[PDB]
RNA sequence: GUAAAGCGCACGCAGGCGGUUUGUUAAGUCAGAUGUGAAAUCCCCGGGCUCAACCUGGGAACUGCAUCUGAUACUGGCAAG
RNA sequence: CGGCCCCCUGGACGAAGACUGACGCUCAGGUGCGAAAGCGUGGGGAGCAAACAGGAUUAGAUACCCUGGUAGUCCACGCCGUAAACGAUGUCGACUUGGAGGUUGUGCCCUUGAGGCGUGGCUUCCGGAGCUAACGCGUUAAGUCGACCGCCUGGGGAGUAC
RNA sequence: AGGUAACCGUAGGGGAACCUGCGGUUGGAUCACCUCCU
């Protein structure tokens, strides 16, 4: 019941004594649809490998982020290795608009209604380098009331 | 860094040999001719029969071939009067009479034989190699060997220039002499050329000599 | 254990003043002879929690390994595993042996299999230089995965003697997950143990102390 | 810091910015009112050309400006520390 | 900025107090200082040494080597105002785990002695979080923050033309 | 003793490549290609 979805493949080189030894780098997420997702990215001699690989590693890694209704619960960015996204949440049946990368994380994820923009380099593992933990950085209605001791509408 | 066959070295080790009659010198070179032409003659017939094995053991008094295929009713036919004929056919090029026998095989995948040709056959209809010798080490290695080695040759593709790969799997003990390798080759002809095919299937170890 | 039970045995005594990590001023009593003093008065109450939750695991059918690689204390960790039907590491720990399990499941295998082959036989039609090579393949497997051999899976719960030796265990533990319960002596960094114990990590008695009272406590957790 | 980009260094006027307490002021600031901010246009709700474009009612809005009356925490002014 | 001595003179720091009562920070223009070479005037001139004079060597040597040797190098007084003038990191303030030092203070305790505990200033090297493209930085931040100034906008063309 | 280059500012020579003088800095080597989607 889970949900795939490659990102980016690039052939990698590595030169040895005589000429070199090319190679593949698969990079894919892993999501349930329900605000829990991961990702992987592992090299490989060719692609299948490495798409099967990279594949599995996403399967471990899936944090668990606490969206609400295919939205996220407050405006949010967040910045890797020089790649700065931002994201926020969109009415209902808005869609999931953002950049090629992000819109698959945001798809297994469970995000079905998101306004998002990428800024800096958009090297693809960066940005979900620098995605999914502004996911896990959101905060729900009751994880302040609860870290602020407060009832939900105390806060809301 | 040319190997050595792997079939010859294992022979009386663990491979039993492919004719197993005796003779003197005096009728020798004519005996393994004879046997020879029935062996061509078989192979230019039954290729449509899936055959692996084709073994010639002669008593005194008569000659006897025995077949292992994958395609046991293909060579019956019916009543075996295709196998009638070739028992004919055979008992006249053999200038013998001949007895012809039949030996299933079950493991279609999993000899080198029946893989080399299906490769080469799937060569000649031009599907891509890489993709056919992978799903050949899949189905073996799946139906429960342990290595599979394959290993094509020449003219890749019909590139003007002879692109020679191989891909191996598993486990193939090439120095271990007690093992069990079966090996075989075959070959293509391409329109842009000939095209080498050899196969290694490693079935794991026996233990206790040829017995 | 008792205040009294633990410094007969010496649980007070610590290392150099010369050699201390910072995190460990809390649980440091202070200092004599230019020897750091641990102070059982924190010592106690931590075993104990760390005790309970020791019983809890195990009175859940948990798996313990019991983690421990000096030269001196090695088949005192071994015995104390078996003394509780749990799982151990007593000779030098192998990177990746939590965290590369798959690895291990296959050598686990292969020291299963060569066992089973000599209960079975063929070892004579093996050619006896082969045979004995066999064995003594067989008898390295049995030094190296005696006590994990039968752990089947991940473990449940780790108990660490001198986790500043065995850093990389709970930084396998701390990747997966996996609760660190560790003797922790004042040279010892105590951030990745969930349950710290601060302690003496080397003498003898104290360590059989920390062993024999946890063992025993498994075994009131598994009896229920 | 090394990709372009810290003046060679310093002093210093103009300028920018400013610890802490009270009072005062009401300038900034905030609130409210009032005037004004053409119509068209844009937007909402309508109506009319058979539909639509188009045309049209009403509204919203025009984030502005001015004036008056408040508010005193904040920043400024004044006074006293 | 390096012999020693005197004379004239700036800053820093510590100790304890007493006084002043926000007198502050930054700074466009502005002003001054500003390595070496260079210029002017006069002096000086051992050593060294662009140029130059030769020797050699070299395809040739206009260079490298030798022998020389002027300006210069030094002094006074002007002038020039540029350097990879670099920590390639502007100035001021607050805050944020550690270890090894160096250096200069100063309090107490060792009876003091040799020494043991304090508490400053400066400085060196590790390295935590953090930060960084990475290298790395890391209480002397390139961390977390304020205030003000300078500066940047693809590369050459060009720090050149006007 | 380890040992050896680059570059800055400037002056002279030099046809230019550049070489010398004075001081300053470490920023103390040099390069790089045949195969290719699950
Ligand atoms: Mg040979
Ligand atoms: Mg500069
Ligand atoms: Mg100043
Ligand atoms: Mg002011
Ligand atoms: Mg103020
Ligand atoms: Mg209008
Ligand atoms: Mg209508
Ligand atoms: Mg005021
Ligand atoms: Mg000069
Ligand atoms: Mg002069
Ligand atoms: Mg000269
Ligand atoms: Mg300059
Ligand atoms: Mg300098
Ligand atoms: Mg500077
Ligand atoms: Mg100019
Ligand atoms: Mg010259
Ligand atoms: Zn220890």
């Amino acid at each position: 019941e889970l949900q795939e979805k490659l990102i980016a493949v690039n052939r990698v080189s590595k030169t040895v004594k005589g000429g070199r030894i090319f190679s593949f780098t698969a990079l894919t997420v892993v999501g349930d649809g329900n605000g829990r997702v991961g990702f992987g990215y592992g090299k490989a001699r060719e692609v299948p490998a490495a798409i099967q690989k990279a594949m599995e590693k996403a399967r471990r890694n899936m944090i668990n982020v606490a969206l609400n209704n295919g939205t996220l619960q407050h405006p949010v960015k967040g910045v890797h290795t020089g790649s700065r996204v931002f994201m926020q949440p969109a009415s209902e049946g808005t869609g999931i608009i953002a950049g090629g990368a992000m819109r698959a994380v945001l798809e297994v994820a469970g995000v079905h209604n998101v306004l998002a923009k990428a800024y800096g380099s958009t090297n693809p593992i960066n940005v979900v380098r620098a995605t999914i933990d502004g996911l896990e950085n959101m905060n729900s209605p009751e994880m302040v009331a609860a870290k602020r001791g407060k009832s939900v509408e105390e806060i809301l | 860094g040319q190997k050595v066959h792997p079939n010859g070295i294992r022979l009386g080790i663990v491979k039993p040999w492919n004719s197993t009659w005796f003779a003197n010198t005096k009728e020798f070179a004519d005996n393994l001719d004879s046997d020879f032409k029935v062996r061509q003659y078989l192979t230019k017939e039954l290729a449509k029969a899936s055959v692996s094995r084709i073994v010639i053991e002669r008593p005194a008094k008569s000659i006897r071939v025995t077949i292992h295929t994958a395609r046991p009713g293909i060579v019956i036919g019916k009543k075996g009067e295709d196998v009638e004929k070739l028992r004919k056919v055979v008992a006249d090029i053999a200038g013998v009479p001949a007895q012809i026998n039949i030996a299933e095989v079950r493991k279609p995948e999993l000899d080198a034989k029946l893989v080399a040709d299906s490769i080469t056959s799937q060569l000649e209809r031009r599907v891509m190699f890489r993709r056919a010798m992978k799903r050949a080490v899949q189905n073996a290695m799946r139906l429960g060997a342990k290595g599979i080695k394959v290993e094509v040759s020449g003219r890749l593709g019909g590139a003007e220039i002879a692109r020679t790969e191989w891909y191996r799997e598993g486990r193939v003990p090439l120095h271990t002499l007690r093992a069990d390798i079966d090996y075989n080759t075959s070959e293509a002809h391409t329109t842009y050329g000939v095209i080498g095919v050899k196969v290694w299937i490693f079935k794991g170890e026996i233990l206790g000599g040829m017995a | 254990v008792s205040m009294r039970d633990m410094l007969k045995a010496g649980v007070h005594f610590g290392h150099q003043t010369r050699y201390w990590n910072p995190k460990m001023k809390p649980f440091i009593f202070g200092a004599r002879n230019k020897v750091h003093i641990i102070n059982l008065e924190k010592t106690v109450p931590m075993f104990n929690e760390a005790l309970a939750e020791l019983n809890k695991i195990a009175s859940r059918k948990g798996k313990i390994l019991f983690v421990g690689t000096k030269r001196a204390a090695s088949e005192a960790v071994k015995d104390a595993a078996l003394s509780c039907d749990q799982f151990f590491v007593n000779h030098r720990w192998l990177g990746g042996m939590l965290t590369n399990w798959k690895t291990v499941r296959q050598s686990i295998k292969r020291l299963k299999d060569l066992e089973t082959q000599s209960q079975d036989g063929t070892f004579d039609k093996l050619t006896k230089k082969e045979a004995l090579m066999r064995t003594r393949e067989l008898e390295k497997l049995e030094n190296s995965l005696g006590g994990i051999k039968d752990m089947g899976g991940l473990p449940d719960a780790l108990f660490v003697i001198d986790a500043d030796h065995e850093h990389i265990a709970i930084k396998e533990a701390n990747n997966l997950g996996i609760p660190v319960f560790a003797i922790v002596d004042t040279n010892s960094d105590p951030d990745g143990v969930d349950f710290v114990i601060p302690g003496n990590d080397d003498a003898i008695r104290a360590v059989t102390l920390y062993l024999g009272a946890v063992a025993a406590t498994v075994r009131e957790g598994r009896s229920q």
